[PDB]
DNA sequence: AGGGACAAAGGGCTTTCCATTTATT
């Protein structure tokens, strides 16, 4: 019997955006489901599946033109020139207001599993921003899909994302179905042989480019099968919805 | 042991503030929480550059954003949260002995005075620059664990000791020496004036239209969060030849003002962290730079 | 174009089709791939200062290399085994991990950490396909700083800046 | 010797004023305040330009904007309020070696003259710019720090001696040689007559159906603040055959005439302020031209 | 037993190369 637990306007400000190279943005979907094996080593909560919606994103800077952030000097012997401003490199930043529902079986208590989740939210961080305030989760049980529906319906300001698949490539199905891309998983080139600047010693590297795919963001309300709304890992290096290609 | 630092080391950042909020209120009822939002207004002027002289009889029209209080209310709110994280030895990146060895060389250090002097900031009203200056009476009120507090008046400039700020610097090192976390609100009264002029932060942006662009989530003002973070990290007044506080940096660098304090003197930081490392006993000053530039985080390349 | 080659060649001369110069500039991280390439595969190079040599019309050898597919006529070897193996000894793997991410990602009962570099092919067809098919929802950024000649020629060529894509999602009202 | 100014120098206002607000009462009755809002009107009148003498016989239409005093009140209010800031010699952006050695040369400046005539000009009624032309009698009240002020007729022109304005001069100058600020609330009176047209501030626009677009500030006309700084600090006349009052600017430039009064001839801001850097000895009336353009601000910059 | 030689690893300073094609709401 499954369970999910449902956390709403959660507030993350400083979300570095820069999610590839060619996508600044939402951040994708594979940072939503390394969240929640972080909450599984950190916790010891199993979870299997992850959902999210968006209630609000905004990328700040002009609409055109991301704004640039002010680098200060951090790296040894840079002594001489201190006194100038610095080299700059790219990244921007992002505030938003998101919506974030699990799907783990606990088979326990239910007054010790939201204590265990506030007890994770004050800690971690949505992918490199701060978390300044959320609300109180709730525990939710569905089992058919007669049931399933309330869990759906219960976050309801949202705007879930779900799949479309690829037809030729990204450029062309972005021209001409006019859709937005998201990175979901990784192809590796070549193995590192020397893990001394590693931060596991132990772990075999990989070096590893991005792989897209084409995404679509819809009302929740207006989902027929919840399990299109879902995403976890599984396959080689990446990231799959439950229920298929929607 | 004769040991060489890594190529990169790396630690989080321990204090983590968010973006301030701006409202409008009153002095007398603070409940009407009307929102301070951002206008675009065409201004008609001269050039008058340095040099080209030429050019000293023509007119510029620039545009540019403002945001100004209301004729109705006189006071600002300025809203946000601090959250204080512990544990500040573990390491991110090339941890190794080199992190263990410093560890265990500054387990001694002052942590009463990192922690007053980093509320005192917040305390003070540090986190304002321009909204400070020109408010008749300011107001403080800071809320951490449903044990509410206000404040009067401070000295900026000079750490002043007092019974108020000692408590929640009491609480604060308790947390920085062990483990766990502390969140305090804090809420900002101004006493301005009728239609004055509010402050909010400005963009690195390179749009074509406006000449000046401010910070605002869904058009309201607001200050970005990384710019407050520089008021609480202004603790440093062991520098040399030491007039004010000046911003927690590995080299002491402020590149407004185009000097660097600390660097060049066998001074910053990475001539003392190799020290401390090496067996070389240090002053009770420069074992609290070491741990204020940790506090601080950062990732130090080889 | 052999006394372009054997002046690339002279100096530090690299050909790769990933790099991670694109994310900081301070990595010296090429990797080229010997799977990807095809008839319209563009690739990128790098020498020190971006030195190079004019062919008396004003083009270098990246502005040669990728106009009407030359850079898979010499692969291919269709213009001989001259030029076909100085090529192919250009191409070559330059590996580094400092000053990049690094993650996890679970596989198969295990971790792996991996490093994230960037498409050398993705960002030049990106840009130049975006302009001509009339796709306004995009972010221009232009990297390498006041002196672009440090990062890659592609840099040095185009200083107008590569297209990224828009993916600020709609909000509830 | 010889050191040049850094590339980057800013000076932040020195002088804040607000955006003024237009009631309508009546002279015998100060407190009966009403708003003038501004309406939208459609004009029919001919076209007539230099060139193209064959369209003079097709009368263009044309749709602007209107402010007037309503027939049962005879007396126009302007409301603002003007602060005064210290500490003129702190730069905002650049350090020392140039504004530190600039501040040694400019100490011994004569900060009564300034803050006599910044004050002059609000109290004659220079700040109005069209509702003085064609006025009976004026009337402008100044409250400072629980203390009133009354001013009935004073010429623009001509910077007289009285007892009130060095009451207050006495006390803007010690605001502007030490620390600190200072508030005015002005009030301004004039008797205008019953049905009179009242001139608010334009505001530029790109090709509006509006021909005329007047400021309003929620349906109720006002003034643009930096309009009004403008009549403050115009209390220039010691440029090279000098016979009117022009505003403090590097250049001197007005760009209504079309000519720069300043530029040119060595006379300038940037040429005055390399000289007393390195030592040269200024003149004791252009010490005060130096020092009133720190106090309206800028960028003076390689 | 200890200054002096033998040669390395950091570090300031000084070059050095180097060029597009702008609409978008």
């Amino acid at each position: 019997m499954r369970k999910f637990i449902i956390v709403k306007n959660v507030k993350v400000d400083g979300i570095n955006a820069k999610s590839s190279d060619i996508t600044v943005g939402m951040p994708p979907a594979t940072t939503f489901c390394g969240l929640g094996e972080t909450m599984s080593i950190k916790t010891g909560i199993v979870v299997k599946a992850v959902s999210y919606g968006s209630v609000k994103f905004e990328v700040r800077g002009s609409r055109f033109n991301t704004s640039v952030t002010k680098f200060a000097w951090q790296d040894r012997g840079n002594g001489g020139k201190a006194n100038n401003n610095s080299p700059i490199q790219p990244k921007p930043l992002a505030d938003g207001v998101f919506t974030l529902c699990f799907e783990v079986e606990w088979e326990d208590c239910a007054e010790v599993l939201v204590d265990k989740v506030t007890n994770f939210i004050n800690t971690a961080r949505i992918a490199g921003g701060t978390i300044a305030s959320f609300n109180k989760p709730f525990v939710k049980v569905a089992k058919d899909a007669e049931e399933l529906a309330s869990v759906k319906n219960a976050m309801m300001p949202c705007y879930v994302v779900v799949d479309c698949g690829v037809e030729v490539n990204i450029f062309e199905d972005a021209v001409n179905r006019k859709l937005q891309p998201m990175v979901n998983g990784y192809k590796k080139l070549e193995k590192i042989v020397d893990n001394k600047h590693m931060r596991d010693k132990f772990t075999p590297a990989y070096l590893a480019t991005p792989t897209y795919t084409m995404i679509g963001y819809k009302m929740v309300s207006n989902v027929d099968n919840f399990d299109q709304a879902l995403w976890q890992y599984g396959e080689n290096t990446k990231v799959k919805t439950i229920g298929g290609i929607y | 042991t004769k040991l060489k630092a890594p190529a990169v080391l790396a630690y989080s950042r321990k204090i983590n503030p968010t973006n301030a909020l701006m409202f409008a209120v009153n002095w007398s009822d603070r409940d009407n929480t009307t929102a301070v939002m951002v206008g675009t207004k065409t201004v008609a002027g001269t050039q008058s550059v340095r040099g080209n002289p030429n050019d000293a009889d023509k007119g510029n029209i620039q545009t540019v954003n403002f945001a100004n209080l209301p004729h109705n209310k006189n006071t600002l709110l300025v809203k946000y949260n601090v959250k204080f994280v512990g544990d500040v030895f573990k390491a991110e990146l090339g941890g190794g002995e080199y992190s263990n060895t410093l560890q265990t060389a500054l387990e001694n250090t002052d942590f009463g005075t990192l922690a007053y002097r980093y509320v005192y900031n917040i305390a003070a009203g540090r986190t304002l620059w321009r909204n400070r200056v020109g408010a008749e009476s300011i107001e403080t009120v800071i809320t951490v664990n449903d044990q509410t507090f206000t404040f009067s008046d401070l000295l900026v400039n000079e750490f002043d000791e007092d019974v108020d700020v000692a408590e929640i610097a009491d609480m604060v090192a308790g947390v920085l020496s062990g483990e766990g976390f502390v969140t305090l609100k804090v809420e900002h009264y101004m006493l301005l004036g009728e239609g004055s002029e509010v402050f909010p932060s400005q963009e690195f942006v390179e749009n074509s239209k406006l000449s000046k662009q401010l910070f605002d989530l869904n058009g309201q003002a607001a200050m970005h969060d990384q710019k407050i973070g520089n008021a609480i990290r202004t603790i440093d007044t062991w520098y040399e030849d030491a007039t004010t506080p000046i911003a927690v940096e590995p080299y002491g660098s402020v590149v407004r003002n185009g000097v660097a304090y600390r660097a060049g003197n066998k001074t910053d930081l990475f001539t003392l962290m190799d020290g401390a490392v090496n067996g070389k006993s240090l002053t009770e000053e420069d074992q609290m730079f070491v741990t204020a530039n940790l506090i601080r985080g950062g990732v130090f390349g080889g | 174009i052999k006394e372009m080659i054997e002046d690339f060649i002279s100096k530090g001369g690299l050909i790769f089709t990933h790099s991670g110069r694109y994310t900081n500039t301070n990595n010296s991280c090429f990797i080229f791939n010997k799977n990807d390439i095809g008839v319209d595969t563009k690739v990128d190079m790098y020498t020190p200062k971006s030195a190079g040599i004019k062919n008396e019309e004003g083009e270098n050898l990246w502005q040669v290399l990728n106009k009407a597919n030359m850079f898979y006529r010499i692969y291919s070897g269709e213009l001989g085994e001259e030029l076909q193996y100085l090529l192919k000894s250009c191409c070559t793997a330059k590996e580094d991990v400092t000053t990049l991410p690094q993650i996890y990602f679970k596989n198969g009962e295990g971790y792996d950490i991996l490093v994230p570099i960037g498409n050398a092919h993705n960002l030049i067809s990106g840009t130049e396909y975006l302009w001509e098919h009339k796709y306004y929802n995009t972010f221009t950024q232009k990297l390498g700083g006041s002196n672009p000649q440090n990062c890659t020629h592609a840099c040095n060529k185009m200083r107008g800046g590569f297209k990224q894509f828009n993916c600020t999602p709609p909000q509830v009202e």
